[PDB]
């Protein structure tokens, strides 16, 4: 009200209206998927068109040969942080001869993020991000807010409409888990799960982007026919 | 090659009885040829005389440099700048090049307005002020001056002796050296009178 | 210059002549090369006069400080300090220390800082121009918890010799005592030294 | 009025009314607790289980700071991170300069400053979070918590949070029934039963119990983890006394 | 952050007009006036110092005409710590030229200069502009005698007679009845003291009250002469004209 | 951080007003009154010691202060803003003109920048204007005696005598009266006493007084003997007890 | 109304952000006392631990700020160690740059332009806290010299500070109405402690214990803060006449 | 560059200047203009260094022209040699000086007198009757110290300039390939096409 | 150059040759080498001569301040501080060698300070060209507690040793005395050879023996 008018300024109630609003950037966007097993991980994306002569934006980027991520929100600044997060994966192969942990890479998107949020004249990220990648730790699957919060999880959600793919996922929660050493299997899970989120709109071949990385797999994305498979 | 040799040229003042004469020589070299017979070295602001030698371009500089920093002392102050004053303003700006100096043999000359004193002052290339009753010299014959004016020189001399007595001093010791002479002048000095003397030399 | 600092039972003691040379004349005969840097915390300078001053200037500021906010600092926090500003320096600077403390928990203790900016922690050391005549007598001298006494003797015979054969090294022997007890200034004169 | 729209502005009470609502965030954020032990500390800090999704044990919240220090933080949690980066380069370049590792309270007024000046500027938001930490150095134990003001002192037993009047009300028993002192090992079955109690507050979710520790005896100084057998332990410890 | 207390010194009003420049010549509207006149054979600058004291040591007192250089002399109207920042500036300027090219600067030159630097503190930097007007008076051997304003816009204007400060309209109305081309120092000298007796806020025009200055090649041959006149010269100047 | 208040706070309000210039100027008045009186063979200047507490030891609180050996300064309006200016000015007088030319600079220019430093104050970004005037006493070969006064817009006028802060208005119109061009040093003091009295409510001694002349070369004070040219500082601080004195004769 | 949130004039000329700022100086509820002896310069201020899981050894307002100089504040705790941090790294560079130990009355002068600074500066605002800084000067003696948000200092005989300064204050002055002497008449620095502490509990009407109380005692050379132990004896000789 | 002459007359500046470019072992070019019109009535000819030559002329070309339009005005002889002496005395103590000597001719419209200003690479100034820069006055002040006069006409300056010419095409080493020459007088700067 | 500093019981004593010279020629025979940092710190200086005005003119410039800063009078170890740390910093490229002597409220002092940044203390020292022979004298003659009467002595015997034996020291003797409590007594030409030269001619010229082209005004008027 009289406290949104910058990121610097709390409200009485202790809040940040910016990041807030930040926040609702992400509610706007179109829905996107994440889920993993034990062996891989997957994004599934619902890609939105301006209109029907306008192609389908692109919500997954890769970061590495073993990392990458699904956006919603404004595209542009997720091209920022993704950016970062190729800088980073980067350094610590080319200086340690190391792919960098997704753990620690949620902790460098966290920490660029934050500054964001206590500084005069800059604002939030208005973008929130689905990092998926497989390290030395075995599959891994990240959940990237603006805020600066990361979160470690089994399977999630984000966009418009994104609760019903979450509570999909919470109910399969000890199926998908144990879908070892089965690529195709795991991306039916990811595709019926971004499918409780659709209204009116259903899954076309260039509706669909989805993306997928696990223990013999670098990170690769498929749009086109070549999702035409699992619709 | 060393700076302080190339274009060549002497410097002198002494002190009389109310009175202070400055002189110098009217030769500009480039080494051994002879470029100007006409580059005179003293410059007066207001009533403060200095006389230069040394490199050239520097001399022109640092006459341009005292020049505009004795009009502004003027607009702001609002009287003329004095030899004492002046004196350390000169050492105070040669030592703020202390590494990389005008390479310039300065001498100043004048009578305090106020007291009446006759006033003389000398000036290695960075600032280091010598500050002697009698005489001051400068430039590529500085020995020869030394010299000349040690014996010639004695106190208490009226201006038209001590013209007679600077101008020998000058002469002399300039035609002892290859690279001063070309012509000289001389400046008596007296609290409101200044007058200025062409000498005639040899011209080799 | 010759310098030394030795351990024994009960802490520290640091030694030192007292000839400061230009080339061959002796610029400085009474020279005062121990030096403090807090209250049981000394040092024996060699090298760039100039240098040393320096940083021993600037370790006591760091001390002083450090011990406003943390209290008092332990010798190695002290070394480190030297150790710091000699490695980071090292292509400007000329020094040699020996840096000497006692504390009540670690009790006397003894590191050389030579010209590289490394550091050691030793029972004793022994620097300057004048040591390297000493190495042989003071390797076959030197013994661990010494008494006061004999830790004075074994510095005083030491910089003896190495006085006796350095031309840059003479004059007195200044010495400072590191204990419990407090700070001990010691100074022994030619014609006591020499006839030993 | 217009006071509290802009940091580092006083009102004519001579409060800071930005850093007074950055307490309302961090009295917004889950339980975090400290104890101070014989030889030690013991930090505890509760996890809301928001979703199942969560993966387990995964999501750690205690930060350590160089091999000694152990950081707890409730309210923001990107601030509390942000906090604790800063603590690592003021170890860091302690350790640097000093060769010893910082002392706790030295350490304490390093992070003690660094807050209190993001209440300096108004181009500048202060800090969301309270921050529990400490560790041994050579002096022995120091429990410490700071506040967004960057107002900071020693503690026997410290709590933050939704929950901090309940555990601070069993910390203070713990105190008085004490005097002599608490073992390590009994500190962290205590920071697992006031964890447990100070979860009414957040009643709603069920939630995760982490600990970390750092003991002369223990853990040689060093700050860990407390897991496996010795954290299922404290656990149990835990559910039969809210039972 | 630091926004909420920026006046925004440097912008343009819904009419296209500067805030800031606006309000400063309102502020120089009430500051002493100062009258610039233009002869053939030289020229005159006049001016009010604002309501004095008795105990005031007039004869050291400088606060409305200052000397830029032997040749250019200006008047100032408004605050007169403003103005001798923008003077000092104007002086190096000055001699900087005199070093570069061994001659005098230019009257307009300098003019330009001073008026580039306050356009500048009315376009960027955010903060306010001098409040200070500005008349040049000066000689060199381009043009001859010139007149200029300046004010706090950084727009300059040549003029034949001029005033700035309290009253410019009865002022300039009564300069431009009496004024002609043909018009010696002299006569210019007597035009500037009636303009300023008639058009003051004061009860009666005195010496102490006035600041005045000429510029003219009155100088023994080819040259040319500043005389800022000293309290004595101002009475008498006074007494001859005929007003006290 | 970082200063990011570059834009002024001082700027004009439609009526051509400076706002905080003319609410310095008011921070003035209620300051205690100092004045300042030039003789023929000196100037002396005064003001009030309003101690804040008896516990206080008002000598430690120099009002009247030393900027070089020939000039000294007093104020009215707000103490911490006098205390650094005299920092700046003494600064100043070294590194603008006794490193340039070897002298101490005249009272004039001296003045000069203290007045550019407050004018600064009065433009620059994120700074208040100095909530002070000063009034400055000195003397140098050429010009003489003089006394200027300074205030918040920088702006500064030479005087023969006058008054600022509290009762400067009746005390001006007291120094009016008794101010002449035949007046001696001791004159001008015994007339300073005079004027301050009227302004001071409680105790009226030499330890509730501070009081400073520019008047002859000192050489007791120079510290040195050697150097003929060198005949020591004309300003100097009278003391408790030299004060009293010529209270007995008031 | 922004003239009342940054550091500029008022219509009345005065700035409210310091006046404020002096508010904040009573926050802790604390007052503290300064006198000064024949040969020591002692200072004592409440000590309240309202905080059962409080470490007391930790709470403190008293500082050593080099050795000789000892400096109590009144104010809140983030800004006073502010000004003690500053005030040691000045000391310190003060040593290094001039040869000397940076006297007291001159470290109290570079913190109150330190705060005048953010009186004039709109970008910094004041430190709510004032600061006693006190020694036995090498020059000067013993020394009391007190700094506030409005950058003002002075020299004190005996001072007193916090919510109850004026009780304090009034007390103080009237014993040396008494005595017509500028300081307390001992030769040891454990009776002018006694004096310090039996004239607050007259002024205040309460009574102390060892850990309500806390003192700092200025001597030649060094300043140093007493144990509980060492209050406790001051205690004992108090109550035993 | 090499050799580059001047001379004052009466009513006129004459600037001859060397043809010849050699670098190193072949002469490339051998009917190069070393000079530069600074203004309608001020010529500039120039030698040193290559490349500083021409960046130099050309730089100080381009800030006259600047000022000319800025003031509407062209400036005096002695304005433009003050400021290109203050550019070479800037240029001695920079990094990389410039090592270019110049001479600058010109007609003062104002007074009605032609000048000639001699600056070498130092910023060491001189107004002459007639200058050089190099080993050209070596070779050429003996016959301009027996011949001149400052009456002479425009024609008689050139044939005092042929002489000169002719003993440095004699007593020289090198082959310098003939000169370009120009007259500066009140209507302005001319090329002598045969000579 | 010949520079002496003698400590004696209640103050210290600073003397210095005035000879001034260009190599091996003599351009002042009475220069003042004696200088003040503060009224009772003064100094004199051997090398580079503008260097060690310079230095002596700065920190005296930097001294006043400071003592008008802390309302105390300026201590040598600040002057000594100061310098030092100054002269550290250009490395030796200011060819400063001073010997600083002088009184404060902490007592007597007496440094040597060396163009490098070193410092040292003592009771006696010499410095320049002339160092040598002042420092055998010094040597000969030194004592524990001298008086006022016999450090005067001492030092510019010390300085005549120099006059004579080092060809870059001449003349006279300036002397300056710092007693403690009292104001520093500054003796200018405190020793001079008794005796004058007289030459056996005058070489004052007939006037318009010198041959004239012009003669002209100078107008220095405005
Ligand atoms: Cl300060
Ligand atoms: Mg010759
Ligand atoms: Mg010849
Ligand atoms: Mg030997
Ligand atoms: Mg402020």
């Amino acid at each position: 009200n009289n406290y949104d008018g910058d990121t610097v300024t709390f409200s009485p109630t202790g809040r940040l209206f910016q990041v807030e609003y930040a926040l609702e950037a992400i509610k706007q966007g179109s829905v996107t998927v994440g889920l993993r097993s034990n062996t891989h991980a997957v994004l599934v994306a619902l890609k939105r068109n301006a209109d029907e002569l306008s192609s389908y934006q692109k919500k997954i980027i890769k970061c590495d040969e073993h990392m990458g991520l699904s956006l919603a929100g404004l595209a542009p600044d997720a091209r920022v942080l993704s950016n970062y997060l190729r800088q980073q994966c980067n350094y610590s192969s080319l200086v340690f001869n190391r792919k960098l942990a997704v753990e620690r890479a949620g902790h460098l998107l966290c920490d660029k993020a934050q500054k964001n949020t206590q500084s005069y004249g800059g604002r939030p990220y208005g973008v929130g991000l689905l990092i998926i990648g497989y390290d030395k730790s075995g599959a891994h699957l990240l959940e990237f807010q603006p805020s600066g919060n990361v979160t470690e999880l089994y399977g999630t959600a984000i966009g418009a409409r994104s609760q019903g793919a979450k509570t999909y996922l919470e109910r399969t929660l000890d199926t998908f888990i144990k879908i070892d050493g089965n690529p195709d299997e795991l991306i039916k899970a990811g595709v019926e799960a971004i499918s409780q989120s659709l209204r009116d709109e259903s899954l076309t071949v260039d509706n669909l982007s989805i993306a997928i990385v696990g223990k013999d797999t670098p990170f690769t994305i498929y749009d086109g026919e070549a999702v035409a498979k699992y619709i | 090659s060393d700076p302080s040799s190339i274009n060549g040229g002497i410097v002198v003042a002494m002190t009389g009885k109310d009175c202070v004469a400055i002189a110098c020589d009217l030769r500009l070299g480039s080494q051994s040829l002879g470029v100007s017979n006409k580059f005179e070295k003293i410059f007066h602001y207001g009533h403060v005389f200095l006389g230069i030698t040394g490199l050239a371009t520097d001399v022109t500089t640092l006459n341009e440099m005292f020049r505009y920093k004795t009009n502004l002392y003027k607009l702001k102050e609002e009287r003329a700048i004095e030899p004492e004053t002046f004196t350390q303003l000169v050492s105070s700006s040669l030592y703020e090049r202390r590494f990389g100096p005008y390479f310039v043999g300065p001498v100043v000359a004048g009578i305090n307005s106020k007291s009446g004193k006759p006033f003389i002052a000398g000036f290695d290339l960075i600032g280091c002020i010598d500050e002697a009753k009698d005489f001051i010299v400068s430039g590529t014959a500085s020995d020869q001056l030394f010299g000349m004016c040690e014996s010639l020189y004695e106190p208490n001399l009226e201006p038209e002796d001590l013209f007679e007595t600077i101008s020998q001093a000058l002469l002399n010791a300039a035609d002892r050296d290859a690279l001063s002479g070309w012509g000289a002048v001389v400046y008596i000095i007296k609290k409101d009178e200044v007058v200025k003397r062409y000498l005639k030399m040899r011209q080799d | 210059t010759s310098i030394m600092a030795v351990t024994f039972k009960d802490g520290v003691i640091l030694g030192a002549d007292s000839r400061t040379t230009t080339g061959a004349y002796i610029a400085n005969r009474v020279t005062d090369k121990l030096t403090r840097v807090h209250d049981k915390i000394w040092c024996c300078r060699s090298g760039s006069a100039a240098d040393t001053q320096a940083i021993a200037d600037i370790v006591q500021y760091h001390l002083e400080l450090y011990t406003s906010q943390y209290g008092t600092p332990s010798t190695e926090t002290a070394a480190s300090v030297f150790k710091e500003l000699c490695y980071e320096n090292k292509d400007n600077l000329t020094a040699g220390i020996i840096v000497a403390g006692y504390d009540d928990k670690n009790k006397g203790e003894v590191y050389t800082i030579p010209l590289g900016g490394s550091v050691h922690k030793l029972p004793y050391a022994i620097a300057g121009s004048g040591s390297t005549f000493i190495y042989g007598y003071c390797d076959k001298n030197f013994r661990e918890n010494m008494s006061k006494e004999e830790t004075v003797d074994f510095i005083k015979h030491s910089l003896s010799q190495a006085i006796k054969w350095d031309g840059s090294s003479g004059g007195v022997i200044r010495m400072v005592v590191l204990t419990a007890a407090g700070v001990e200034r010691l100074i022994f004169y030619p014609d006591e030294y020499e006839q030993l | 009025t217009g006071y509290d729209l802009s940091n580092s502005v006083f009102s004519p009470d001579g409060r800071n009314f930005q850093v007074e609502y950055a307490v309302k965030a961090v009295e917004n954020g889950t339980t975090s607790i400290g104890i101070k032990c014989n030889d030690g500390v013991v930090f505890a800090v509760e996890k809301l289980i928001t979703s199942k999704l969560l993966v387990p044990q995964k999501n750690v919240k205690i930060q350590v700071v160089d091999r000694h220090i152990g950081c707890v933080y409730s309210g923001l949690i990107p601030d509390g991170r942000h906090l604790v980066n800063r603590g690592r380069e003021e170890a860091a370049s302690f350790k640097k300069l000093y060769k010893t590792p910082i002392p706790i309270p030295a350490f304490a007024d390093r992070l003690g400053q660094y807050v209190q000046a993001h209440t300096l500027y108004n181009s500048v938001r202060p800090f969301g979070v309270s921050t529990i930490f400490g560790g041994v150095d050579k002096n022995g134990a120091h429990l410490y918590m700071l506040e967004p003001s960057g107002s900071y002192w020693g503690y026997k037993g410290a709590a933050t949070g939704k929950g901090r009047q309940s555990a601070k009300a069993e910390l203070e028993k713990l105190v008085d029934h004490h005097p002599e002192g608490l073992s390590a090992r009994e500190a962290v079955k205590q920071a697992a039963k006031i964890i447990y109690l100070a979860h009414e507050d957040n009643k709603e979710k069920d939630f995760e119990l982490e600990i970390s520790w750092c003991s002369l005896s223990e853990t040689n100084g060093l700050h860990k983890f407390v897991k496996g057998d010795l954290l299922q332990e404290a656990i149990d410890f835990a559910q039969k006394e809210i039972n | 952050g630091s926004r909420r207390y920026d006046s925004r010194t440097t912008i343009f009003s819904p009419e296209g007009r500067l805030y800031q420049v606006e309000y400063a010549l309102e502020s120089i509207s009430h500051a002493g006036t100062a009258i610039g006149i233009m002869a053939s054979d030289g020229i005159v600058l006049a001016a009010e110092r604002k309501v004095t004291s008795t105990l005031l040591e007039q004869d050291t007192s400088t606060e409305k005409l200052y000397k830029l250089n032997d040749k250019i002399a200006v008047a100032v109207a408004g605050l007169t710590a403003d103005a001798e920042i923008l003077i000092n500036t104007a002086r190096i300027h000055a001699q900087n030229y005199l070093k570069t090219y061994n001659e005098d600067i230019p009257v307009e030159i300098l003019v330009r200069r001073l008026s580039d630097i306050k356009q500048g503190y009315t376009q960027h930097g955010g903060l306010r502009p001098f409040g200070v007007s500005f008349i040049y008076a000066g000689y060199d051997d381009r043009y001859g005698y010139q007149l200029y304003t300046s004010n706090p816009s950084g727009n300059y204007t040549g003029w034949k007679a001029i005033s700035v400060g309290a009253n410019t309209s009865a002022a300039q109305t009564l300069l431009q009845m009496d004024y002609k081309d043909d018009m010696k120092v002299d006569d210019a000298i007597e035009l500037a003291l009636k303009t300023l007796s008639k058009t003051t806020d004061s009860s009666a025009l005195t010496y102490d009250r006035l600041e005045f200055a000429t510029i003219r090649k009155g100088a023994n041959d080819g040259e040319v002469y500043q005389k800022i006149f000293k309290p004595q010269e101002i009475k008498d100047i006074l007494v001859k004209t005929g007003i006290t | 951080m970082t200063d990011r208040y570059s834009f002024s706070l001082t700027t004009f309000s439609p009526s051509g007003k400076l706002g905080q210039i003319d609410y310095a100027l008011t921070a003035v008045k209620q300051g205690v009154t100092s004045l300042g009186i030039k003789a023929t063979n000196g100037v002396v200047i005064a003001t009030e010691k309003k101690s804040s507490s008896p516990l206080a030891m008002s000598e430690t609180l120099s009002k009247v202060s030393l900027l070089t050996p020939d000039i000294g300064a007093v104020y009215s309006g707000m103490g911490p803003d006098y205390r650094v200016l005299v920092d700046k000015s003494r600064k100043v007088a070294h590194t603008s003109y006794k490193r340039i030319y070897g002298e101490y600079p005249p009272t004039k220019l001296l003045v000069s920048e203290v007045a550019k430093i407050m004018q600064e104050a009065t433009q620059s970004g994120g700074v208040r204007p100095f909530g002070v005037s000063l009034l400055i006493a000195g003397h140098d070969e050429f010009n003489g005696f003089s006394l200027y006064q300074v205030d918040p817009s920088g702006s500064y006028f030479p005087w023969k005598a006058t008054a600022i802060g509290k009762g400067s208005v009746a005390a001006k119109t007291f120094l009016e009266k008794r101010w002449n061009d035949e007046l001696e040093l001791e004159d001008a003091i015994h007339i300073a006493l005079l004027t301050l009295k009227e302004s001071v409510e409680g105790e009226f001694n030499g330890d509730t007084i501070e009081l400073a002349i520019i008047g002859d070369e000192n050489p007791d004070l120079l510290g040195y003997t050697g150097i003929p040219t060198d005949k020591g500082p004309r300003f100097r601080k009278l003391t408790s007890q030299e004060i009293n004195d010529r209270l007995e004769a008031l | 109304g922004y003239d009342r949130h940054i550091t500029i004039f008022s219509p009345e000329g005065r700035l409210y952000q310091v006046e404020y700022a002096f508010k904040a100086t009573n926050q802790t509820n604390i007052n503290s006392l300064a006198v000064r002896g024949k040969d020591c310069t002692v200072v004592i201020s409440q000590k309240k631990v309202p905080d059962k899981l409080l470490d007391p050894t930790t709470v403190s307002y008293i500082f050593c700020i080099s050795r000789t100089i000892g400096m109590v504040v009144n104010g809140p705790i983030p800004d006073a160690r502010n000004a003690a941090l500053r005030a040691k790294a000045e000391a310190a560079e003060f040593r290094y740059k001039y040869g000397y130990d940076m006297p007291c009355d001159v470290l109290a002068k570079r913190m109150a332009n330190l705060s005048q600074i953010y009186t004039q500066r709109a970008y910094m605002r004041p430190l709510g806290v004032i600061l006693t800084f006190v020694s036995v000067d090498e020059e000067l003696g013993p020394s009391i010299y007190k700094t506030d948000p409005a950058g003002y200092y002075v020299g004190y005989k005996a001072t007193a500070t916090g919510p109850k300064q004026q009780e304090i204050t009034t007390n103080l002055e009237n014993h040396f109405k008494k005595s017509k002497i500028d300081h307390i008449n001992e030769e040891s620095w454990e009776k002018v402690v006694e004096f310090a502490i039996t004239h607050m509990i007259d002024a205040l009407g309460t009574e102390f214990s060892k850990n309500d109380l806390e003192v700092g005692v200025a001597t030649k050379d060094k300043f140093f803060t007493l144990s509980a132990e060492n209050i406790e004896e001051r205690l004992v000789a108090i109550a035993e006449q | 560059m090499d050799i580059i002459l001047g001379i004052r007359v009466q009513d006129s500046v004459i600037l001859a200047s060397s043809k010849a470019v050699t670098r190193g072992i072949s002469v490339l070019k051998d009917s190069d203009d070393k000079t530069r019109q600074l203004s309608p009535h001020t010529l500039m000819s120039f030698a040193g260094e290559a490349g500083d030559t021409v960046q130099f002329a050309e730089y100080i070309q381009a800030n006259i022209q600047l000022y000319s339009i800025r003031e509407d005005y062209e400036l005096s002889p002695q304005a433009v040699s003050s400021f290109v002496r203050q550019e070479l005395a800037k240029s001695i103590r920079s990094r990389r000086p410039y090592q270019v000597n110049v001479l600058i001719g010109g007609y003062d419209k104002k007074k009605n007198k032609p000048e000639l200003y001699q600056i070498d690479y130092l910023g060491t100034k001189v107004e002459l009757p007639y200058g050089a820069h190099g080993y050209s006055g070596f070779y050429t002040f003996s016959l301009l110290d027996h011949h001149y006069r400052p009456d002479m006409t425009t024609e008689e300056g050139l044939d005092l300039l042929k002489l000169c010419v002719q003993e440095l095409e004699k007593r020289m080493p090198m082959d310098f390939k003939g000169v370009i020459v120009k007259i500066v007088d009140k209507d302005g700067i001319r090329q002598v096409d045969d000579f | 150059t010949t520079i002496v500093g003698v400590k004696f019981n209640n103050g210290v004593v600073i003397a210095a040759d005035t000879r001034s010279t260009q190599g091996p020629i003599v351009a002042d025979k009475n220069c003042a080498k004696l200088h003040r940092i503060s009224p009772k710190i003064w100094c004199a200086g051997a090398g580079t001569a503008a260097d060690t005005e310079a230095v002596t003119q700065l920190i005296g410039s930097n001294i006043e301040l400071h003592s008008l800063y802390t309302s105390r009078e300026p201590r040598v170890v600040s002057a000594l501080q100061m310098l030092k740390q100054h002269l550290f910093k250009y490395q030796g490229h200011i060819g400063a060698y001073l010997i600083v002597a002088g009184v404060d409220p902490t007592g007597s002092h007496l440094f040597s300070i060396h163009a490098h940044g070193s410092t040292d203390v003592g009771y006696y020292l010499s410095l320049g060209s002339g160092s040598l022979a002042a420092m055998a004298v010094l040597e000969s003659h030194w004592k524990q507690d001298l008086t006022k009467e016999e450090a005067i002595k001492l030092a510019s015997d010390a300085i005549q040793a120099g006059i004579w034996n080092d060809l870059g020291s001449a003349s006279n003797v300036d002397v300056c005395v710092m007693e403690i409590g009292k104001d520093a007594e500054y003796l200018r030409n405190y020793l001079t050879p008794n005796v004058r030269e007289e030459k056996q001619k005058s070489y004052k010229f007939p006037r318009g023996t010198t041959a004239v082209l012009k003669e002209s005004i100078v107008n220095i008027c405005d």
